[PDB]
């Protein structure tokens, strides 16, 4: 059925109908436009009246102007073939490629797991990537902030980890642009396509991209992480699979729901955040988890306000997260790739009633030679290196050592390098460092484990030096 | 056996002179942002009581 | 047609129904929407009704029919729900079919006043060497636990209630302690996690789990402390003893800056509103400690409250130390440098407990907070080295893992050790090791004297000379 | 503050004065890293005008963030280049100062008009180096370089 | 005459009458409930509708029920039978011991004395604790004010205090739980009955209770100091008697009253109180007082909401009060108790022709030092001791032996301290400072000061040192 | 009255800290929207009118004065603060007491920088 | 027009502060909800939906191109209050300038440390 716009004040949107009423999350279709306009039913004002968010502009809405309640929320396009499109968030091709041909469609808007529908096990989710595993391992439906920024290897890590995904564990992934900037989405989608993990001649595309780029309207921004949020849903549910999720970035997704809080007329919370900053982020958050059918893991790039960890929005954000990878500067100066401070980033699941007594035990071992590696560089600048105690002399080697094979080629830049990449084993990961720390490689050359799979690669590094 | 005790006093105490001063920068970085929570939230509770009063 | 007993919907969207009718409502009262949802009167105005929805009010229409159902929001209550996960309602949602419950309670029942009360008495014993011993609570007491995200508060809360499977297995009805869990704002998958923990350990089965989990609506979430805390409730008010928590109340209080923002309620300091102490307050009150004439019953409140970067002044955390009995604090820095469980013993205090611990443990523990009280000051001369030397050791004695928590008399035996000085000529890295050893040494071939204490509640002068050569004995033998 | 912040672009010269600077006594209490004109350019004012006025801020802003760092750690650690800077700041601030003709009543001094030239060269000599003999306080609450010469020679009794 | 609930909102209930409109003040009956509910006219807000207060919960209210005009405003039992016996805010028994039957009622509400029936006499009152007496000392008939940040020592103080001075007072006491934990109101009352200054058989009771605590809603907390005061006047004028008036906690009568406001339907003033706080508390405080018909020695628990002594409610506080007593956070986390900020705490008897030229001489000494040591701990934070002059340490090293003897054991807090109580004589105060201000003990170690009473014991516990 | 029948007067405004606090109350229950901190748009004008009306009146006038002395109360040693700043932008100087000054043993404990006097040594007499 | 016609433009404007200003009127005087400093919620899409329309066309398209300096006022150097929050976010990279680099004879003032070019090297001559 069909009502009539009677109030447009900016990206808000008011329609009367005569009969029945939409309800709240029902998308409307505005008439008589060029391109699609979809208004997200906010409230029912009373008197047959719904406020509305606009998904677009609406520049030239006009008094009267019809609208046809679509009897859902948002549906978008969900299944195989919409791997390597890009999509926005009413489910459009913005790629050019033509239809998204699927067989079903679903609702962005989907409430959380049952309780009962919850695994009650946390298992490791194997990036085969070292520097993770080892320390700080992703949990199977869990959630992981990834720090950094720029050049730092954000890109290359996401599509490597799409890539290892589909590998090891056969999941795709999403990438959901909230706020992604045209001019960067245009970068990462080519950056992709040349990587492999999109493919654009046949149908082996391992992600499926959403953007809502910055210059869309609050509404539209705020709803991105749904849109991708249901296309992951559906390789879970449907499928089966343990699937990758990248939220890109979870501070844009507050600000938008921020800016959407403001426009409904709403009072501020806190530092000017929407009072349903909990909630909004909550009904999104409890969605990414491990059902019994499947698991949706989901790395969510974070800013933190003024550098400010008690912010609300970086506060409410870390009681969902599981882990942090941390990307920093130093380490990438220093060669390391991926550039992973392996202090900074931790895991909830670093516990060895969840991981293991043994990977527990590797892993507090390799933190602590590296933290005691820090120790000593001042009195290495102070006295040099051969004024330190014969077991100290040991645990700089071992250190130096193990910093190096943290490090690790990646499939997803063969093509930059010439370096065949290295999707290394949980096992042979715990077995590598576990035997450096043992000194069992002491003996070895410090440039054998550097930018290496396995342990047995250093080895083979290390007899090929003359 | 003067220069020996001294430079490694000096050393000692300006360790800890930089350690305490580390110490005091997390102390005000906390206050700072606990100032700069509450003036934003004061200034628009400012502004939302005066709107609301019409 | 009727408007006395019925409403229709006027308006929705600020999960504030405005309601046309309903002419015979009360105040507080549950009504009932076409759509299968709860809701309570709050508005009572001329014109209309304002409800606060129980759930997901993108259900509620306009011209939706809401009915009256005669009763002031109450949930169920009784010895049925043990064993059960029910959201803040009480419907059950562990999928084991429905709660068989035969009586029903407010959930906005005002605390027991000041004549059935007595002061607390009973130990409630954690299991937790730190807590039990340093931070002591009773039975009826308000504890806080309160720290930074991620530095073992809710392990406090968890080990408490696996400990009391010790009692809850025996014929003794007073020395028994049934559970309640109230998750405010928690992931589900970790209230799930959870309770598997809790089957695990066979603690399930005297346990009832209240959960409003993040995807749950903000009504929902502050709901769920006041409908755990009837069905606590019912064991305080019958000769029973209860133990609630509320983890955690600073979500707890963000669920209702929420709801009172959209009621366009003014904002006062961080836009918590006027009445957010009002909120938690009445709550806690209802943990309580009754005298024999009311039953002798109790209920012991420990609520988490989460700092932000060790800060205890700011208004939430103040507002519930304000209202309960001491606080256990947990430092950052101590969970970072491993130091489990991480408490800051200076900054922790139970108000009431001291009274409620057994002399067993008094006798050991009134040296220890001393000795440690000394260490603190002083972190080359005869006695000032030593108070370190011991300091370092107790230290280590009140580390613990988790899921291991302790009988009071396995506590003491290895507190004296401490406290006799036996553990002074150890190394530091080895003071676990010889806890463990030690302990299982004595449970294993010592049973006759560990009995005696725990029966006797106190170490007695034979008991002691018994403890001093088992002790001699084992550190002589120990490599 | 909104309203004096929006009244800087209206203006193509800006002196401001500060309360941290009063509470001194330098009066006028203008704030040298912070005053500004549109016409402070060579091609107008001159090279010679210019480059003193910089030089004028370089060394008060240099003193500036030396301030509190040797507030704590002792004077003595300095460079006898740096510790020259310091004493030369502390000078040309005073030097900055003026008795005003309308403000006898809260001086006790007497009124004094610098010429262009005269205040250009003062300054010029104290960056150069010429007065680093003569007392801080020969600088403070005069007009010209020439009297705070006399000032210096009344305090050496 | 009779009136019709139309609006019900937590303690807030609208009544219409059809003739006969009760003033503002006027104490509301409402009929068909168990127990009486007493709703305050607030205002009329027209339309032969008043705005009511309520004194209790509001849960079972309907529209239509109906309201009895009482007439007057609450009015409870005064006069000799309040002795011994717990009231509630509206004067009913609340003990369990049956009616409370006096000849007198009083209204809770009436004006503050008159300008003419102030006191002018300044009299010393030594409460034996070194702090108090030493800088801020109070005075018989006076307005003494304790306040502090949650779990500071608020209560411990009062406490101590009631120990300290009631006891040996031939009069009569008024305790008023205002807002606070019902546990410690158990805990007063049995305090009371074992040390039998109430006797429940005898007619030799001394204090009189009146309770309105945490469990109550907001119009009953912000009432029960007035039921509580009340109760005070009776014994002051009706008698012409020395009364003592502890009320635990003051606060809560400006928070309560910040909880009707908004429903009330004010517009807010600053960080969200009521308008009228400072009004409100001027209205009650001034009732709080010594007149020339008999004399009130107040000692009121002024809670600090978030540590900060700038919030509206103690900051209005400060100026209804005749001696300050300020705790610190900080102090206390420094283990000093009775946690007493030694420089923000003021008396308006601290003059040399009301206390002698002795103890203003110290006390102005003590708070000299402490101020001089105050003023150097920056230098002190961060680089410590050893950077200052000889003369400086001195000040330090004497300062920090006058702060810790201004710690004292209480005998109500010994379980906490592990020290018996101690209770120190005026003069022994003052020649203990003195003393260590003109340097008789600079050759003692600061720990023979913490946690002592008269000098004498310092100089024992430096001995015992060895 | 003193003031312009050739008289003068000296009055003392104890405190107009406590006054804006009653203004805004007054203000707040008209229904007048609060500004800054709470207190109306006018705040300034409270005091600039009451102020202004100290003065010093000519001989023809009578030679009549009347000086005034209000009272600012300021929070934690804040005399930057918006109404400590707006009184001190009505009248003709201030006394700015410090509690550190005060227990330092400088009482009064004016902290000269920071006080003035805007009519000077015409306010003294020659000797002083 | 030059960038769709195949030609380079350049574009300053000078600044964004004042422009969000005038918006912030309009939208407070037609009563649309104000936010953080008084900002509507459209005022990060007001400079977003701005400055995305600069941009770097392909060959099919022309390849030309319009590049944006936006300006923004801080004040007292606030890089995280709400519009400057906007701007930088939205922006590519940031040039920074600073008042005390200025007076220490670095000028132009900016900070080398700070300011910042995501795009970076890839807009160098090989040379440079
Ligand atoms: N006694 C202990 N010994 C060793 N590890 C522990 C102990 N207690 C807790 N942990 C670990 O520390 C982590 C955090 O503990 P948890 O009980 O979740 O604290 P919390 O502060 O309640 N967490 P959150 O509510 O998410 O901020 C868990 O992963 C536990 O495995
Ligand atoms: N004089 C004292 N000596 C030793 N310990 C004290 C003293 N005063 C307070 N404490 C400690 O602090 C705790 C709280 O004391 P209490 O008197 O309740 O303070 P309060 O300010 O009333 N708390 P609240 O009402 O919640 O703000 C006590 O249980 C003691 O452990
Ligand atoms: O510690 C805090 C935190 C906070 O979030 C707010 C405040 C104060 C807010 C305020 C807001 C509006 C006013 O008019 C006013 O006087 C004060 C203080
Ligand atoms: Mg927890
Ligand atoms: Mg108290």
């Amino acid at each position: 059925t069909t009502g009539r716009i009677v109030a447009v004040i900016g990206a808000v949107v008011d329609v009367q109908f005569d009969e029945g009423l939409p309800p709240i999350l029902n998308a409307l279709e505005v008439q008589g436009r060029e391109t699609r306009l979809v208004l997200e039913v906010a409230q029912h004002l009373g008197e047959s009246t719904v406020r509305t968010i606009a998904m677009d502009g609406t520049e030239g809405l006009v008094r009267g102007q019809k609208v046809l309640d679509s009897g859902a929320p948002i549906r978008i396009p969900v299944g195989p073939e919409t791997l390597g499109r890009i999509m926005n968030v009413i489910g459009e091709p913005i790629d050019e490629r033509g239809p998204i041909k699927t067989k079903q469609f679903a609702a962005i808007h989907a409430e959380a797991p049952e309780f009962v529908e919850m695994s009650v096990e946390q298992e490791i989710l194997v990036t085969g990537i070292k520097v993770v595993d080892l320390l700080a391992p992703y949990a199977k439906g869990g959630k992981i902030g990834l720090f950094g920024g720029a050049g730092v290897g954000k890109t290359v890590l996401i599509m490597e980890l799409i890539n290892n995904v589909a590998k090891a564990h056969g999941g795709y992934s999403v990438f959901a642009g909230v706020g992604e900037r045209t001019r960067e989405g245009n970068d990462l989608y080519h950056e992709m396509i040349e990587s492999g993990v999109i493919n654009l001649k046949d149908a082996t595309s391992k992600v499926a991209l959403v953007y809502g780029q910055m210059n869309e309207p609050p509404g539209a921004r705020a709803r991105v992480a749904l849109t991708g949020l249901t296309v992951a849903e559906y390789f879970r549910d449907q499928e089966g699979q343990d699937v990758l999720l990248f939220i890109d970035n979870i501070f844009r997704f507050t600000q938008a729901g921020s800016e959407v809080s403001a426009l409904l007329g709403r009072i501020p919370s806190a530092v000017g955040y929407q009072p349903t900053l909990a909630t909004d982020m909550g009904t999104m958050q409890e969605r990414i988890t491990t059902t019994k059918k499947g698991s949706i893991t989901s790395v969510q790039a974070i800013y933190v306000p003024a550098d400010d960890l008690t912010d609300p929005a970086p506060a409410t954000t870390f009681a969902h997260l599981d882990a942090t990878t941390v990307l920093s500067r130093a380490i990438a100066e220093l060669g390391i790739y991926p550039a992973v401070d392996p202090l900074d980033s931790t895991s909830r699941i670093m516990d060895p009633n969840i991981v293991g007594s043994e990977h527990y035990d590797v892993a507090r071992g390799v933190q602590k030679i590296l933290q005691d590696y820090k120790s000593l560089q001042d009195i290495i600048a102070i006295l040099g290196m051969d004024e330190l105690s014969e077991e100290d002399k040991l645990t700089v080697s071992r250190a130096r050592k193990i910093q190096r094979f943290l490090s690790q080629p990646f499939q997803v830049a063969e093509v930059f390098t010439g370096h065949l990449g290295k999707l290394v084993p949980l096992k042979e990961t715990i077995k590598g460092f576990q035997q450096i720390l043992a000194g069992e490689y002491d003996h070895l050359p410090e440039q054998a484990f550097y930018m290496v799979g396995p342990i047995e690669e250093a080895v083979a590094k290390a007899d090929k030096l003359a | 056996e003067s220069t020996t005790s001294e430079q490694s006093a000096r050393m000692t105490a300006m360790d800890n002179a930089s350690k305490n001063a580390s110490e005091m920068i997390d102390k005000l970085t906390l206050t700072f942002n606990r100032t700069r929570q509450a003036v934003i939230t004061k200034e628009l509770i400012e502004i939302i009581s005066g709107a609301a009063a019409l | 047609v009727d408007l006395e007993e019925t409403g229709r919907v006027l308006s929705i969207g600020d999960g504030i129904a405005r309601v046309h009718g309903l002419r015979n409502v009360q105040a507080e009262e549950m009504v009932e929407f076409s759509s299968g949802l709860k809701g309570m009167s709050l508005n009572l105005e001329p014109d209309n009704v304002g409800v606060v929805v129980f759930g997901n009010d993108k259900l509620i229409k306009e011209g939706d029919i809401v009915k009256r159902t005669g009763a002031i929001v109450d949930v169920p209550v009784g010895e049925e729900l043990l064993g059960r996960v029910v959201d803040a309602l009480g419907n059950a949602i562990d999928g084991k079919g429905p709660i068989g419950s035969k009586a029903r309670r407010r959930v906005g029942l005002k605390a027991p006043g000041i004549i059935p009360r007595i002061s607390v008495r009973e130990p409630m014993q954690t299991g937790i060497k730190a807590v039990d011993s340093l931070v002591p609570i009773g039975r009826g007491q308000r504890e806080l636990i309160i720290g930074d995200r991620q530095t073992g508060k809710t392990s406090i809360a968890i080990d408490t209630i696996i400990n009391q499977k010790r009692f809850n297995d025996g014929t003794d009805e007073k020395k028994k302690l049934y559970c309640i869990y109230v998750a405010i704002g928690q992931k589900r998958s970790t209230v799930a996690q959870l309770v598997k923990r809790l089957t695990d350990a066979d603690a399930m089965k005297y346990t009832i789990v209240v959960s409003a989990t993040a995807s749950d609506a903000a009504p929902l979430q502050y709901l769920a402390p006041y409908s755990g805390c009837s069905m606590g409730e019912y064991f305080r008010d019958n000769g029973k003893h209860a133990l609630i928590i509320y983890d955690d109340l600073s979500k707890q209080a963000v669920a209702y800056r929420q709801m009172s923002l959209l009621l366009r309620r003014p904002p006062g300091r961080e836009a918590y509103p006027g009445d957010v102490f009002y909120l938690h307050s009445r709550l806690l009150e209802r943990a309580a400690k009754m005298n024999d004439a009311f039953g002798g019953g109790s209920l012991t409140a420990l609520p988490v409250i989460e700092t932000q970067a060790g800060d205890v002044s700011a208004y939430i955390p103040t507002n519930v130390i304000s209202i309960t009995d001491g606080q256990i604090f947990l430092e950052t820095e101590l969970f970072y440098k491993g130091i489990r469980p991480a408490i800051n013993v200076g900054l922790s205090v139970s108000r009431v407990g001291s009274a409620a611990q057994t002399r067993a443990m008094k006798q050991v523990a009134g040296t220890m907070k001393l000795e440690l009280a000394q260490y603190r000051e002083v972190a080359l001369d005869a006695a000032t080295q030593q108070l370190l030397s011991r300091g370092v050791r107790l230290t280590e004695l009140l580390k613990q893992g988790q899921y291991s928590p302790m009988a009071i008399e396995e506590q003491v035996a290895v507190i004296y050790a401490g406290v006799r000085g036996y553990l002074d000529k150890l190394e530091p890295s080895k003071i676990t090791k010889f806890e463990n050893a030690f302990l299982s040494h004595v449970i294993s071939q010592h049973q006759a004297l560990l009995s005696k204490i725990r029966t006797d509640g106190k170490i007695s002068e034979e008991s002691d000379a018994k403890l001093k050569e088992i002790v001699t004995n084992f550190l002589a033998g120990f490599e | 503050d909104p309203a004096p912040a929006t009244t800087f672009a209206h203006l193509d010269a800006t002196t401001v004065l500060s309360r941290a600077i009063a509470e001194l006594g330098i009066y006028p209490a203008v704030d040298p890293l912070d005053s500004t004109s549109r016409i402070m350019d060579p091609n107008i004012v001159g090279s010679e005008h210019y480059d003193v006025a910089r030089g004028v801020q370089k060394i008060l802003q240099d003193y500036k963030s030396l301030q509190d760092i040797i507030a704590i750690l002792g004077m003595d650690e300095l460079s006898e280049e740096d510790k020259l800077t310091v004493s030369r700041a502390r000078k040309i601030q005073r030097f900055l100062s003026q008795p005003f003709q309308v403000a006898e009543v809260f001086t006790g001094h007497l009124g004094k008009l610098v010429p262009l030239k005269e205040t250009i060269k003062g300054f010029q000599q104290i960056l150069a180096g010429e007065y680093d003999h003569l007392p801080e306080q020969a600088f403070y609450m005069v007009g010209p370089i020439e009297e705070a010469v006399a000032k210096a020679d009344k305090l050496a009794e």
